[PDB]
């Protein structure tokens, strides 16, 4: 099998930007889907972000449409979701999946999780 | 828009029948004598159920064959490239990607494309894809069509990627088929040379220079393969059959008496073990008895050497005087008994010792005291005229059988033998009795010479020259003829023994009797020694080595009359003059042919079924009626016969007109069909009960437009009965192009693909003067001409433009002068777009790569490259719309005549 | 006086380490035996010559091991096995045949196209199916039988396995070629293999065409049923459309019946399809119904995909017509029996397709008191006892299937012919030993029973059991017996060595009645449940709760003996669609074995010379006792 580590995460301010780091236990290559998720407190696991194999498609939810970029590094072994503008709205617990490709907007087709990572984003 | 094929999509590719071909060695520590061995192995691109064998070797348990282990590998989303095995080059085929899809309850919208590739004519060209979306229900599949034409010969390939929409999942297959020519495999004989090299070649060898396969039918560019046969001819002689052991039965003999009467019952058991050894009849005789007769002759050799003298002679009695004749019988016995049983070689070599000391005189003369109380064994040597030279070769012949085993215990036995050999060659020529000559003929042929004339003697005294004959006894007489087979044994002559053996196979005589020692000793030794030697061959022994240029080694063939490579075949691909050298005994047959693909008629397609399948706009937003007759070509009805049919990119059948087909007396549309949704619905298969052979049978049903399309591919039609496949007709339909066939250039079997743009789109208002310059002066432009079109020849296939050459503004490869004329090709699809008018003028100019027929008779293709730009009068110019386009021109070829085109 | 007497097995073998038994009978002191073997008609070569002395503390029981070695028309060869114990020749001539081994060939597939490659490994083995180191001479022919390439390889040092390989050109016949193969040593015992050569490509579903019944029933008026079932390759139902199509096979004419075509649709990757007795019988000319039984039923369905993008044809051939789904068969049976003893019948019940029957109870008529039930190797065990009496012991056996009715239960009749003994002195020996699937790790009780007169009975002291497995002599003993004891019981260990099959003979001899020497003698046929020697499995080497994926990294767990090498294949199984002959199976090897077995009979013989003689063995004394003399390599045919 294989398993997530997230890290990138800690404490932003209110129009700053941070990039999260998922590191992968084994090789990511053939993996069609590599999805990010987020739940914010009080609220519940929503997606975020899903990028192709290669990587030559995405696609986005459309509260973060146009200010998250997913990127992922198949030699490396390596997902990444680079978040620009950010709104208070978006302090959440961030989760890494591994998926098969099949619906990659929901969590139904997702069996490999990663431990999560706090991105807090103040409004101070 | 988006691709989704973007995926970057790396097709499938492995997909072998067999693999894993692996030796490995179970080397870890046994656990309860059982070792584990764990073998990571990468599974194939195949979607498939491999079965994996193992067999294990093993030198304490032996050899041991494991039960089959399967493993399946799938996925839900997956295309299936059904593709032929073969497909005839320039033939138009309509293959099948299926693609799959697994999905419990998710339909799929799935982006589907033809990949382009110059050995294929399709819809795919270089500057257009041929893709197409498609919807695949959940756990069914959907057949895409794509129709193609094989441009070149060999191993071509065939790549289709999909890629479906809103979910992560890619597919990609790329197989490969076999293109052959239009021809029929066919075998020619190139040469049938014997090989024999004492009777043709020189100095023992024989050259054969075999000439190049002298095809003239062949398709060009094709393999042949030349196939060298090297065989022997064995060939067989007759020989006579031996005695059968049934006759035999009686000479099994318990030796009793005195001396003289041991040996009479000591012979036949001899000579009865000797001949049954050398025949090998002991297993129609009784294998058991074989036994029983050796102690017979150890109790016959026990016997006789109590009347053994201590003088190393023999007698009767001890008390008896020695005898020349039985001391020179017990040597003729003993030593032919060494062969099977052996005690002592003193007393063999004792006789002989004593055979030369006392009873040879220096004249070689055997002379006889006579003490042998038993004339019975004397045979032919009793009253005989000449007693005197018939006993000197009596006795010769006895020291013979045992000369191989006294030649170091009696050193004086050569002397003795050539005396008594110069005593005969004397006396030879003055001989009158059949008898003498003949015991004195295998006295002087064994290991000795007979002259050229006591030779003649020998062989003119044979009375019907089959046998040797004198007035007295009959036992004389075969004993005589036994005599003379040996003889003619021992020179090895075999010209006149057959007639000499049939004889003695027809007197009859099986031994045994009285007075039959010598006629039964005699006439089952000689007849031993012509089943141990006999010519029932010729001796075969080629040793025929070929020397090709084709390679650099000299492959060589020991052709042996033993049976292991009695022809041995050499194939060479090559075609190319060889060698064979043969040399040694024996003949052979050399055998060279070669196979290759022969031009003749193309007509394979078609052989059982006529096929007419007619498109007609006869009247949701486009509806054709699809009208499909077919007709058997057998003498009686065809039985259950099948409709695949394809649809036309964008189309799908009416579904009422199919109920109506079903509801059918000698149709059958499955129920899987008729409830199949109107969408994603491509092909379908009309079952029929029966086809005519005398009308044509006639189904029709329209066809609607459910999505408009740029680029509608031609469908199919193939009929078949279930029974055979192989025997199919395929016929193609698409309106506005010429009965369903993709537009194809072809002339001598050599086609190109004509679905590439018409010509060169540029408009004339965005073209300056500065860029015709910089296109035409590009060096792949090869030919840049001002034209005048004189006639349009119209055709359905494609239309002819005859262009007078108004005048050469760059000359190329082509030597055409002012005034000529050359035949500009388009297709019927570009009629309406070049919008060509006679008596107009064009400024033209295009590839090299646009030739077509040869240099006597070129013509020119008007393709994707060839610039047609509408060439205006001088009084056109006139006008202000043509004022630019005349600045450009007449500035175009004074740019291009005067100075050339720099770099 | 002291009797010796030898013993070697009827046939000897080339290159084949046989074994010869030495006795010395009612003697005294050490013993010494020279023995050889010579070539015949003739004695002057010297094939072996072994030295052994029979010591009277192994009560004069010893072996001599030789080997024929391999210095060689159309006839017979044979050889002279002579043993001098002291100043005493004991002599035999014995039939040879010209066998190196065995030679198994595998071809990586079954079917091939032109221009792809044949992958053919061959594995060289003795008659012990152990390994070899010979040189092999190996051919590939066409259907012409022109042999288009010949190589000669050493297997020394090889382990048994000559791996080669040949690239079929594209300008080649098609139809069914050979694999040759045959040891430069033997040359006539050729072993061949087929592939088949043919342009095709492999179908992506295959078809299973299964009768209801194994067979038909002449006398069922609902025909013949066949259900049709077609899935993919990778374990998915197939949707689509069959025509099926029936005919009666007579030996080998084929006649099908066009009445009988039906085209049904294939829902759920199954479909049923019935042959009408009607259409069979006006098919056939209508004859009457009895002359149909004998022949064989043929189905042949062609299945097509609803997209007609792929179709498959299957054939299911050798359905037989029977009034009985079961046969009666005495090939297990001895022929043989001795009176006053009990005879055990070895019934063997199979289906009409050969495969054994189970749990079939058959009983002899004229008892209805005794009574079996055939177990999984389809033999049921009839102990019956027989008078004292010199008649013949004519036996019929009937199957008493409950839901069968007596019409269709199956009969066989077998005659056994009582054991003649030597001077009428009625001394006979039963080996009784319960049949039941024997495995390896097992014992066996051997019981020895003796039927003779208690006048003499002190005399004899000790059995000479002979073990017979694959065609040569495996152990040779004695069980010792005391004055008394009638019954003996021998525990023999069963190992792997006994695999597939064995036979025991014993053997007792004495001077008894008028002073005359009596040798006494029994056999049995001992089945083993067959298997390899070894072991050998091939699995997954992973958990596997995933279906793996095109390209996927796979882990194979291999289980076998130490020491041995493992080769491989892989094999796409739509290649087996296509054709699916001449495979390589571990009962095919056994096949071979059993046919090459010098035994020809399953129990004793008409007297003491036959009860070797069947048993593949030969026997010679000096005091005349001996067996016949074997001529024929193959067993009498009846
Ligand atoms: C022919 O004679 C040979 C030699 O006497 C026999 O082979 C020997 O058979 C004995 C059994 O009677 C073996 O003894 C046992 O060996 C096993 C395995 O080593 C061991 O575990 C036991 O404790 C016991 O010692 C002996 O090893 C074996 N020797 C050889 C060299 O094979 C053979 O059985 C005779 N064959 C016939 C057909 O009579
Ligand atoms: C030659 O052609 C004939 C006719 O098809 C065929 O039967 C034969 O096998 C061919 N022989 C060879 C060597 O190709």
């Amino acid at each position: 099998q294989v398993q997530l580590v997230e890290t990138g995460g800690g404490l932003v301010q209110a129009g700053g930007s941070l990039r999260l780091s998922c590191a992968a236990s084994g090789s990511i290559f053939s993996l069609n889907a590599m999805g990010w998720f987020r739940q914010a407190p009080g609220k519940e696991r929503e997606f975020v972000a899903t990028i192709n194999r290669s990587g030559g498609r995405t696609y986005y939810a459309d509260s973060v449409k146009g200010r998250f970029t997913i990127s992922r590094d198949n030699g490396k072994n390596m997902v990444y979701l680079q978040m620009h503008s950010l709104k208070p709205e978006d302090t959440a617990i961030y989760y890494c999946a591994a998926g098969t490709g099949w619906s990659p907007q929901t969590d139904n087709e997702y069996n490999y999780w990663g431990q999560g990572t706090q991105v807090t984003v103040s409004s101070h | 828009e988006d691709i989704i094929a973007e995926e970057n999509i790396v097709s499938r590719s492995e997909f072998p029948e067999s693999w894993l071909w692996n030796v490995e060695d179970l080397k870890e520590p046994p656990k309860n004598g059982i070792s584990t061995k764990l073998m990571n192995i990468f599974l194939k691109d195949s979607i498939t159920t491999w079965e994996i064998l193992a067999v294990s070797m093993s030198d304490k348990k032996g050899i041991c064959v494991a039960d089959p282990f399967e493993v399946t590998v799938m996925q839900d989303f997956f295309i299936d490239l059904r593709l032929p095995y073969s497909v005839v080059r320039n033939e138009q085929v309509e293959i099948r990607a299926v693609l799959y899809n697994y999905r419990q309850n998710q339909e799929l919208k799935v982006r589907v494309e033809l990949l382009h590739n110059p050995a294929f004519c399709s819809l795919a060209t270089t500057k257009r894809r041929h893709q197409q979306t498609v919807t695949i229900p959940p756990k069914s599949s959907l057949s895409v069509p794509y129709v193609i034409v094989p441009l070149k010969t060999g191993l071509q390939e065939v790549e289709v990627k999909a890629a479906v929409y809103h979910h992560f999942i890619s597919d990609g297959v790329r197989k490969s088929l076999k293109v052959v020519p239009e021809g029929i495999r066919m075998n020619k004989t190139v040469a049938v040379r014997t090989l024999d090299p004492e009777r043709l070649g020189r100095e023992g060898v024989q050259k054969e220079d075999i000439p190049p396969a002298d095809l003239s039918d062949q398709v060009p560019d094709t393999e042949s393969e030349t196939r060298i046969l090297l065989q022997g001819t064995p060939v067989a002689q007759m020989t006579e059959d031996a005695v059968d052991a049934e006759r035999l039965k009686h000479l099994i003999v318990t030796p009793s008496g005195c001396g003289e009467e041991n040996m009479i019952g000591m012979t036949p058991t001899v000579i009865a073990v000797h001949y049954l050894d050398e025949t090998e009849q002991w297993e129609k005789f009784g294998l058991e008895k074989r036994q029983g007769a050796l102690e017979l002759i150890k109790k016959g050799y026990t016997q006789q050497l109590a009347f053994r003298q201590p003088s190393s002679a023999f007698a009767a009695f001890v008390k008896r005087a020695p005898s020349t004749w039985l001391t020179a019988y017990v040597v003729k016995v003993f030593s032919l008994a060494v062969n099977l049983i052996a005690i002592d070689s003193q007393v063999l070599c004792g006789a002989v010792k004593w055979l030369i000391l006392e009873k040879q005189k220096p004249d070689g003369v055997f002379q006889e005291d006579a003490p042998v109380i038993h004339q019975e064994m004397i045979g032919g040597l009793r009253n005989n005229n000449e007693k005197d030279m018939a006993l000197t070769a009596f006795v010769l012949i006895s020291l013979q059988e045992a000369k191989d085993i006294c030649e170091e215990q009696v050193n004086s036995l050569p002397g003795s033998i050539t005396k008594a050999g110069d005593f005969l060659e004397a006396n030879y020529m003055n001989l009158q009795r059949s008898y003498t000559v003949a015991i004195a003929g295998y006295a002087l042929a064994q290991m000795g010479r007979l002259k050229g004339p006591l030779l003649n003697k020998f062989l003119t005294t044979a009375k019907d020259k089959n046998r040797w004959e004198d007035p007295g006894k009959q036992l004389y007489n075969v004993e005589a003829t036994s005599y003379a087979l040996l003889a003619l044994l021992q020179l090895k002559d075999f010209d006149f023994v057959p007639p000499v053996v049939r004889w003695l196979n027809e007197q009859r005589y099986y031994g045994g009797g009285y007075g039959s020692t010598q006629a039964t000793f005699m006439v089952f030794q000689a007849l031993a020694q012509y089943q141990k030697d006999a010519p029932d061959h010729q001796e075969l022994n080629l040793d025929v080595s070929l020397q090709l240029p084709s390679r650099s080694s000299k492959i060589t063939h020991r052709i042996h009359w033993e049976s292991a490579s009695l022809l041995r075949s050499e194939e060479t691909k090559e075609n190319e003059g060889f060698t064979v050298t043969a040399e040694g005994k024996g003949q052979g047959t050399l055998s060279v042919v070669t196979m290759y693909h022969a031009k003749a008629k193309d007509q394979l397609t078609c052989n059982k079924f006529d096929l007419k399948v007619t498109i007609k706009p006869a009247p949701n937003k486009n509806t054709m009626i699809l009208e499909i007759c077919t007709r058997y070509r057998g003498d009686q009805d065809a039985t259950m016969s099948i409709l695949d049919i394809s649809m036309m990119t964008g189309f799908a059948p009416d579904t009422d007109d199919l109920k109506q087909l079903a509801n059918g007396v000698d149709r059958y549309i499955s129920k899987y069909e008729l409830d199949k949704a109107f969408s994603d619905r491509n092909t379908l298969i009309i079952y029929l009960d029966k086809v005519s052979h005398s009308e044509d049978d006639c189904l029709a049903f329209k066809v609607h437009q459910y999505f408009n399309v740029e680029l509608i591919q031609p469908g199919a039609v193939k009929v078949y009965a279930y029974y055979n496949l192989e025997e199919s007709c395929t016929r193609f339909y698409h309106p506005e192009k010429e009965d369903g066939k993709l537009n194809k250039l072809c002339r001598d079997e050599l086609c190109r693909c004509a679905e590439e743009n018409c010509f060169i789109q540029k408009s004339d208002d965005k073209v300056t003067l500065e860029e015709r310059l910089d296109k035409a002066c590009e060096p792949g432009v090869d030919y840049v001409y001002k034209t005048r079109l004189v006639k349009v020849q119209l055709s359905n296939d494609f239309d002819e433009y005859i262009m007078a050459i108004e005048q050469t503004i760059k000359s190329g490869s082509d030597e055409v002068q002012v005034g000529q004329q050359r035949t500009f090709i388009s297709p019927i699809k570009c009629r309406e777009a070049l919008k060509l008018e006679e008596k107009k003028h064009y400024l033209m100019w295009g590839l090299s790569s646009d030739f077509w027929g040869e240099k006597p008779n070129l013509s020119y293709i008007i393709g994707k490259d060839t610039w047609v730009e509408h060439w205006p009068e001088e009084d056109e110019c006139q006008d202000e719309e043509n004022q630019k386009q005349c600045q450009d021109l007449g500035a175009f070829t004074e740019s291009m005549v005067v100075f050339g085109c720099p770099n | 006086s002291p009797m010796y007497s030898i013993i070697t097995p009827n046939i000897l073998r080339l290159e084949s380490e046989e074994t010869m038994v030495l006795e010395a009978h009612d003697a005294q002191g050490d013993v010494p035996v020279t023995v050889t073997v010579h070539d015949f008609p003739g004695k002057k070569l010297v094939l072996s010559s072994e030295k052994t002395v029979l010591t009277p503390a192994t009560n004069h029981m010893g072996n001599v091991t030789f080997t024929i070695p391999a210095n060689r028309k159309g006839r017979n060869k044979f050889v002279t096995v002579q043993a001098t114990f002291g100043t005493q020749v004991v002599e035999k001539v014995v039939l040879v045949s010209l066998q190196s081994g065995y030679l198994f060939i595998q071809t990586d597939k079954t079917i091939y196209t032109p221009g792809s490659t044949v992958l053919y490994r061959i594995f060289t083995v003795n008659h012990k199916l152990l390994p070899v180191g010979r040189t092999v001479m190996v051919n590939i022919e066409n259907p012409e039988g022109i042999p288009v390439k010949q190589d000669s390889l050493s297997s020394q040092n090889q382990l048994g396995v000559l791996p080669l390989s040949w690239d079929i050109p594209e300008l080649v016949n098609m139809g069914q070629w050979k694999i040759r193969a045959y040891y430069e040593n033997s040359p006539q015992q050729v072993f061949s293999t087929e592939f088949e050569v043919k342009e095709y490509v492999l179908p992506s579903f295959e078809v299973i065409v299964e009768p209801t019944e194994k067979f038909y029933y002449i006398y069922n008026e609902k025909g013949l049923e066949v259900t049709i079932t077609a899935r993919f390759l990778y374990g998915k139902k197939v949707e689509g459309t069959a025509f099926v199509i029936f005919g009666i096979q007579d030996g080998e004419q084929r006649i099908s019946l066009p009445e009988s075509l039906k085209r049904i649709p294939i829902e759920d990757g199954s479909g049923e399809v019935v042959l009408s007795r009607k259409v069979l019988l006006d098919g056939v000319q209508n004859p009457r119904a009895e002359d149909l039984v004998g022949k064989s039923l043929y189905v042949s369905a062609t299945v097509i995909l609803h997209s007609g993008s792929d179709m498959v044809q299957a054939e299911r051939s050798g359905i037989p017509i029977v009034t009985s789904p079961y046969q009666i068969h005495f090939t297990k049976t001895p022929k043989y029996f001795k009176p006053g003893m009990p005879f055990d019948l070895m019934v063997f019940v199979t289906n009409p397709d050969g495969s054994p029957a189970y749990r079939v109870p058959v009983a002899v008529q004229g008892e209805e008191t005794v009574q079996s039930l055939t177990q999984g190797d389809g033999v049921a065990k009839l102990s019956i006892n027989t008078h004292p009496s010199q008649k013949p012991l004519s036996i019929t056996v009937r199957t008493k299937k409950q839901e069968i009715s007596e019409a269709e239960q199956a009969t066989r009749t077998m005659q056994a012919l009582p054991y003649s003994t030597v001077g009428n002195s009625n001394n006979y020996l039963h080996l009784s030993v319960l049949r039941t699937e024997l495995r390896p790790g097992e014992t066996l009780n051997v019981n020895f029973l003796l039927r003779m007169d208690r006048a003499h009975e002190a005399k004899i002291r000790y059995y000479t059991y002979l073990i017979m497995n694959k065609g040569r002599l495996l152990k040779a003993g004695r069980q010792v017996r005391e004055p008394g004891q009638d019954l003996v019981v021998l525990p023999l260990s069963i190992t792997t060595d006994f695999i597939p099959s064995f036979r025991l003979v014993a053997y007792y001899t004495l001077i008894g009645a008028s002073g005359q020497r009596e040798v006494v003698a029994d056999s049995v046929w001992v089945d083993v449940k067959d298997s390899c020697v070894g072991s050998l499995v091939v699995k997954s080497g992973q958990s596997e709760d995933r279906q793996p994926v095109p390209g996927q990294q796979m882990t194979l767990k291999i289980e076998g003996d130490h020491g041995a090498r493992v080769v491989l294949v892989a094999v796409d199984k739509g290649v087996f669609v296509l054709n699916k002959k001449n495979k390589l199976t571990q009962s095919k090897i056994w096949d071979v074995v059993e046919k090459a077995d010098i035994g020809c009979t399953p129990g004793s013989g008409k007297d003491y010379a036959g009860v070797f003689s069947d048993a593949g063995l030969t026997f010679t004394s000096s005091s005349g006792q001996q067996t016949a003399q074997r001529a024929e390599l193959q067993c009498p045919q009846p």
